[PDB]
This record gives C-alpha cells, sequence and structure tokens, in this order.
RNA sequence: GAGCCGGUAGCGGGCGUGGAUCCCUGGAUGUCCGAAUGGGGGAACCCGGCCGGCGGGAACGCCGGUCACCGCGCUUUUGCGCGGGGGGAACCUGGGGAACUGAAACAUCUCAGUACCCAGAGGAGAGGAAAGAGAAAUCGACUCCCUGAGUAGCGGCGAGCGAAAGGGGACCAGCCUAAACCGUCCGGCUUGUCCGGGCGGGGUCGUGGGGCCCUCGGACACCGAAUCCCCAGCCUAGCCGAAGCUGUUGGGAAGCAGCGCCAGAGAGGGUGAAAGCCCCGUAGGCGAAAGGUGGGGGGAUAGGUGAGGGUACCCGAGUACCCCGUGGUUCGUGGAGCCAUGGGGGAAUCUGGGCGGACCACCGCCUAAGGCUAAGUACUCCGGGUGACCGAUAGCGCACCAGU
RNA sequence: CGAAUGCCGGCAUGAGUAACGAUAAAGAGGGUGAGAAUCCCUCUCGCCGUAAGCCCAAGGGUUCCUACGCAAUGGUCGUCAGCGUAGGGUUAGGCGGGACCUAAGGUGAAGCCGAAAGGCGUAGCCGAAGGGCAGCCGGUUAAUAUUCCGGCCCUUCCCGCA
RNA sequence: CCUCUAAGCACAACCUGCGGGAACCCGUACCGCAAACCGACACAGGUGGGCGGGUGCAAGAGCACUCAGGCGCGCGGGAGA
C-alpha cells in the first residue's frame, strides 16, 4: 500500500475497450478491446510527526496541503 | 451409548471396573434370593454350562482384564503334559458359597 | 538441573580401558570436557584427570578419563 | 505412599537441593547398577525417580 | 471398586481395599526445531552479555538459571507499560482475477465475477434504521426460504443470460458520533475575539440542535456487551436398574419339551447354534460435581436517552454536481438512470440538496458526503444419531507395526 | 456382460531353445563340511603394473572386525558374503570445519519503488581444500589412529612476580 | 605490523622472562579410476587432485616384460559340424 495517496484512496480498477461508433446518428454501434489499466494523479513534499516527506495526489493535495488533517507543512 | 460399538467402547475403553460390570452375576439360594447387590468377584462358584455344565468350582483369579475369570475346577492338561487352568466365559458363572469369612466379604454383599 | 554422567560403559575394550588406566562410559552426549569431566570429577574420588569423547549412531556418548594414578576398581 | 508433601515442604531450600543431590547420587547407583545386571527390579529405581520428581514439583511451586 | 506395571503373549521383579489400574477436571515439568524474534544458519545445529550456585575446583574452578528481534501506542521524559503477528479441512468478505467449451467458425458473448492467487475478520463473517421503496397518498433494518419471473427484459435481439417492490415464512431492536453554538480550558498566535484539543451542551432516527423569554416538570425506559449465584449445558466416568428352572437332542445350547415370572424399558450386541426373563452399567427412568461455557431469568449494578411555545440564525463531512473515461445493475454503448469512481471543473446548509430511470413543469419520497449493532441463512476439523449406504477389486484410495 | 490393443489379479505360452554381463585362463595336493568346480591352506601357471597402484576428497553412509547361521539376495553351487542374528570396534590445544577474513552471490535496520504477495538494497551478517593458522615418527587391538603409548617440537589464554 | 583518539595505564597499560594453571562445539571405521559413488541389477558408462618401480626405446605416465601391491572377471565338463 505505497502508491495511494494518504488522503484517500485512488489506484486502480480502469477497464478501456474501444469501439467503432456511429450510432444514434442513423444505425448502431460496434464491440472491441477488453483490456484492463492503471490510472491515477500526481505526488508531492511535505511532513508528519517529525519528518516523514507525503506523497498523495494531485486532489487530495491542492487539499490537505492547502490545510491539514492528521499531519503538516 | 446408543449403538452397538459404543458397548466395547464405554466397556473396556472406560472403566476397567466397568469390566467388573461384567463381573456381575448372581448365586445360589441363600444369597441370591436375600438379594442382589454388591459382591465379590472372586467367590466360589459352579459352571452352567459347556460340557463342564453343571460342574463344580471355586473361582480364583477375577480377571476381568480379558474379560472373563478362572476357577479352579473350569481346567484342562495341556498336551506336553501338565495341567492348567481354563480360559472361563463369564456368561455361564454361578456363584453361591458366597467368599465372606472375609469381614469385607460380608460387609459388601452378605 | 541436576543429575550428570551416564554410567559405566563396559566393552571388553571398555572393561580393559579402566582396568590399567582410564575408564571409559555413558556420557549423556552434552557437557564436554568442562561439565563432564565435572560430573566425573565431584563423583569419582580423583580429580579431573585427562579425557577424550564420542558419539555414535545410538543415542549414547561414549567418553574416556585417564586415570587419577589411583583408585578405580575392577568392577567400575 | 510414604514419605510426603507438606512434611518434606518443612525440609527448607538448601535442605531440598541437598537431599535431592543424594537422590541423584543414589538413583544413579542403581543405573551403574541395572547396567551390571548385578541386582534386580527395583520397582523402587522407578519410585526413587518419581519422589525426586515430585520434591522436585512442590519445591518448584512452593517457589523455588 | 477391588486389581494392576500399556498394543507383547515372555522373563526378571513389584503396587494396591491404612478407597491401587483406570474415567475427569484443575496442576508442575515441559529437551531441540518450527511465526522463532538474542546472533547465525544447509530447522531440529552452531555463535554472544548478568544473575546464578559458587561449583572438582581431593594441594584445584561449572552448568544452570537467565537474558535482550521487530513491527504497535504512548506519561513524551532516558520513552516505561500495552496489541500484533503463526496457524488452520470447508465456510465469509474484500484485493487481483483466466482459456478452453457453448455461438456446431469465430472476433461481440457464455462459460464468471467461475477456477486460482492474494489480504484479512471471524466463529461466522455479509451486511444492517434509509439522499429507501413505490405510488393504493402505501410501505418502513439488515439476511435468509418459498413466490414473484424464467415473467418485466438484456442481446452479431443470434447461444444464451434473466431482475425487483409487493405476498407468504424465520427473525425482530435498537444506538451514536465531527458534527463549533454554548461554555470548560490547554496550548499556542502573540491578548483578544486565531486555530488548537482533552470536558460537557447538543452529542438530530424518520430533522433538528443550539442560544433567548414564560409553560417545564417533582420516580419502574434496562444492551451488544456489565453483574449475581440461577436451570449456569456440557465437560468422562454416574447408578439403580423385572422376571424361569427341570428335562432334553447335543462337542457345545439360550434350542425341543414341561411347566414358572418380567414388563411405560420384546432397541441391539455380547453368551461355544436363533433367550424378554443368560451378559449387556441399554432403551423405564432416576441419577448425579468441588473445576470449565451460556440463553433463560432475577436484581439492583443500568448506560442511557425521555415535554412548551418564540425568535432576524450559527450547527456530519474533503467533491454533490458536471464532462471524459470504466464498474455493479437484467442494460452488451444504447432513448439509458440510480450508486460507485479515474482524470478537470469545484455548490447550496431547511423555501438546502438527490431522489421517481433523457429531459421540463407540478407532485410524491428522503434527508446522505462518520461509526456499533447479538438473532433469521452457510460451513464442516471435531462428538452424537440415523441409514430400502458398503462389505473388502465396494466404502475415504488407507478397517489397523499406509498418504507409509 | 467374449466382448472396449479394458482395468485388477492370478496363469499358460515360445521353452526347458535364449542368456550369464567383457576370450586377463587354469591345474594339482591336502583341510573343513550333511554336501563343496564354485570356501581354507598349499604347490604348478596366466593377467595388470600408469594400472586392474596405494591416497585426498565426493557420494553411501555400518557396509568393518568376531562367534554364530543360510530360508531369499549372490543371474549354478556354495559349509563362501560387501547375505542373517549378536557382540564389539572409529578418543586430537597444535589434522580438518567452526569458535576469524572477505569478492562473487544471498541476506540484509535504514532508503528506494508494487494492486496485495512484491521489487530493489546501504552498512553490518551469511557465504570456500581463495586468506588465515600452534608438531612428527616409531609403537600398539578383531577393528580405530598426524587423536592410544612413547620419544622428540610447539600454541593461545590465565594468575604471579621479574 | 607500525601510526596514532576515546581513553584509560599511566607502581600497574603493551612487550618481554620464568613458574603454576587452563585448552572447547562436529567430525575417523571400510568402500571409495569404485560390485559399497551416480546408471532403477556385483550392468567392459562416468566421476576431481598425489610420484606414479624397474629393464629396453632418441625423449616421454606411449610401447613389451616384469617390483611392491592387485586380479583369475562367479557357472563348470564336452565335443569339435
Amino acid at each position: 500500500m505505497q502508491k495511494d495517496l494518504h488522503p484517500k484512496a485512488v489506484p486502480c480498477k480502469i477497464i478501456y475497450q474501444g469501439q467503432v461508433v456511429m450510432e444514434t446518428m442513423s444505425t448502431r454501434p460496434e464491440i472491441h478491446v477488453d483490456v484492463w489499466s492503471g490510472v491515477h494523479p500526481f505526488w508531492t513534499g511535505e511532513e508528519r510527526f517529525l519528518d516523514t516527506e507525503g506523497r498523495v495526489d494531485k486532489f487530495n493535495k491542492r487539499f490537505g496541503d492547502s490545510y491539514r488533517r492528521g499531519s503538516k507543512k | 451409548s446408543k449403538q452397538p460399538d459404543k458397548q466395547r467402547k464405554s466397556q473396556r475403553r472406560a472403566p476397567l471396573h466397568e469390566r467388573h460390570k461384567q463381573v456381575r452375576a448372581t448365586l445360589s439360594a441363600d444369597l441370591r434370593e436375600e438379594y442382589g447387590v454388591r459382591v465379590n468377584a472372586g467367590d466360589t462358584v459352579e459352571v452352567l454350562r459347556g460340557d463342564f455344565a453343571g460342574e463344580e468350582g471355586e473361582v480364583i483369579n477375577v480377571d476381568l482384564d480379558k474379560a472373563v475369570i478362572h476357577v479352579e475346577d473350569v481346567t484342562l492338561e495341556k498336551t506336553d503334559g501338565e495341567e492348567v487352568p481354563r480360559p472361563l466365559d463369564t456368561s455361564n458363572v454361578r456363584v453361591t458359597d458366597l467368599d465372606l469369612e472375609d469381614e469385607k466379604r460380608e460387609a459388601r454383599l452378605e | 538441573s541436576w543429575d550428570v554422567i551416564k554410567h559405566p560403559h563396559v566393552t571388553e575394550k571398555a572393561m580393559n580401558d579402566m582396568d590399567f588406566n582410564k575408564l571409559q562410559f555413558a556420557v549423556d552426549d552434552r557437557a564436554s570436557k568442562g561439565e563432564v569431566a565435572d560430573a566425573v570429577e565431584e563423583q569419582y574420588d580423583v580429580t579431573v584427570e585427562q579425557v577424550n569423547t564420542q558419539n555414535t549412531m545410538d543415542g549414547e556418548k561414549k567418553a574416556v578419563v585417564r586415570l587419577s594414578e589411583d583408585d578405580d576398581q575392577e568392577v567400575a | 505412599t510414604v514419605l510426603h508433601v507438606q512434611e518434606i515442604r518443612d525440609m527448607t531450600p538448601a535442605e531440598r537441593e541437598a537431599e535431592l543431590d543424594d537422590l541423584k547420587t543414589e538413583l544413579l547407583n542403581a543405573r551403574v547398577q541395572a547396567a551390571g545386571g548385578a541386582p534386580e527390579n527395583p520397582g523402587r529405581i522407578k519410585e526413587l525417580r518419581k519422589a525426586i520428581a515430585r520434591i522436585k514439583t512442590i519445591q518448584g511451586e512452593e517457589g523455588d
């Protein structure tokens, strides 16, 4: 569990697949891909209870960094 | 004890004394009619069956172990020769001369 | 903690061994020159003279204490 | 059924120690013996082993 | 209750009615490995500090004991004192998560959220008092059975896949918490009026809380645990416990024969060949604890909530909502929503805000964006019973010096 | 249930033909035995001999000696065995491993990245007939030996005092 | 082995002498260019190091014969197509 984001959870799930559209605008569609993948944000530097660094990602970030809920800057 | 085998189970796997339960039996006139509680394991007896049926004998070794007993009478001789005590099958052991000169014997069953 | 040594190891050899000198025996297995020779020493008049030792596929360990220049007594 | 708990319990610490000492000594005796094959079955041997045993037991319990 | 040193029958020697063998529970030992954790390491073996006796140290000097891994809080101080982990046949949930095969190919698809691998909690977890349901202005935990429907319907509409509210049933119960407002204050900035956190106010069930003014009003409402001893159930052994003999063919009889009894216990087995009365410590039934686990049920412990109107209002979340890109769902990109989110935007606190499947108006419904919640369904290592189940090439493959 | 080159298990086939595992050979004498081409002593002889040598180790691991004994193993025997039963047999301050040293390489508090199991990894540890390090030759049983005996040469560590 | 902190000796530290004392944990037996090691068998397979005795050969672990030590291969007789 070393990839997440401290404030909340955001790694995982994510199943993509492509097709060849062209539908509600006269005639149906068609199905293709069948794949799974990653998907996330971004981490950075701050500190908790005597050093630590943090990590977390974008969102939460803008947040908890702006402030702090279980450690600080 | 609600099936055919638990018999062996409790009987000899639990109290060897249960085997004493086996010891259980009865005897002559006097004593018997007299009542039916407490015994002597080693007491006098007569075999009421087997060729030896109706044979006069004395109980020597109460042998609940092998699950039976030995009486001087019920005996057989070897082939090499020497005579020796027969394996006596509890089943037809009738006690009578109620071993009691032994104060405690008396106390317990007569 | 308690006991100590094992017992007298009498083997043709053994017998003679202990007889002209030293003596050989049933040594548990643990202990050693220290612990072992001790057990000896405390029990058998004589002091911690000398010793050598071996095991063997069997269980018992066999050790040797070369005499004190004094007593031993034929039958151990 | 011979000596007995309490009584021997009266038998103080270092005593407990001492007597056991000996206890080992004599049983070992026995040992050299059985080896020899000189004497015979000492239901004794067994018992003494036990005696020492319980001794210990209570000892321990009392609390060293 | 009177025999015993176990399966070895044998020898050689021994213990016990001054309740032995053994059944039970509650004891001390408890070598060395195995989370292994003191250190190392081809486990079961080899290495280290203090206490330890003082040990031979015959005129010479030990084992034993013991003792310290690391992740966990935090009384922080120099950190002392807690919890963890390692299991587990199958059961649970979550993390991750597949080909064959069917479509008579095969790319959608089905096999399935199936197999497996993982982390983890348990004895059961699941989940579980509503931004629900549905619409008769009706319903109100969560779960599990039947029923609903193989319906409503999803879909190269091709194989196939395929619900739910309502009815019946088992069960039944409910509680908080930030939630700044209040005050308490601590600790701060640097004194004000700032956030801060330990205390209570409230600490919302179906919407209020708090704060102001007067009505208040002045005792039976216990959960999931807390508590008593209760039947604490069981834990193994508890113990009573009805009544035939003579004859007789018999190697044996319990059988043939004569006469005799039992009986809420003619369940079965053991008895030299088939007995209600011979053995059976069986069904008749009574039985019974100083230990180790309950519901019931009893009490106080009892925690703990429990009224009136007013007033300009401040009071459960960081994100709903929207756009893209996926999930569940019966939905296969679709007229296609609800919830859940990946990435960017980034609201409103009661005329708030989602909801009733595009959307718009009106109505009806709920009040999220924190937490706990025994019981009703699953499962079988283990104990019991029972079987128109098996008889050693059949049963688990293994009925006994077999997963060897 | 012939009947699925069926599964299980017995049981016959060729067949008393085929084979005895290297064309490095044997023969005689006596000995022991219930019985010996097939064991023991012994005298003719053949084959190695760079090996069919003895040794260190690797691996196996009681197989070794000694008294017994042969049912099966021993591709014939077999009183012989590296077969069976039982007894007994391998001792080191200085041989060797450790109780020391490290590269590879592994581990690896810290540190680094994973969906979870993970990855990677400092230093420290593990990790060798590579480093290191204090003696040898005679003797002596059924057996062991640079360890037992003895002679001769040492080593480290300790208390003391100089 | 020398150079040195911390440091502690520094009439008590290291080096050096002599005397008394002390010295452990696992290992060997036999096989072992092999019926005892791998090939499922006493299978003419392979399997790391040590001079490898002598005579002859131009030299030599090649060759023929032997030394020490080893072995006669584990079935034997008998005809001879």
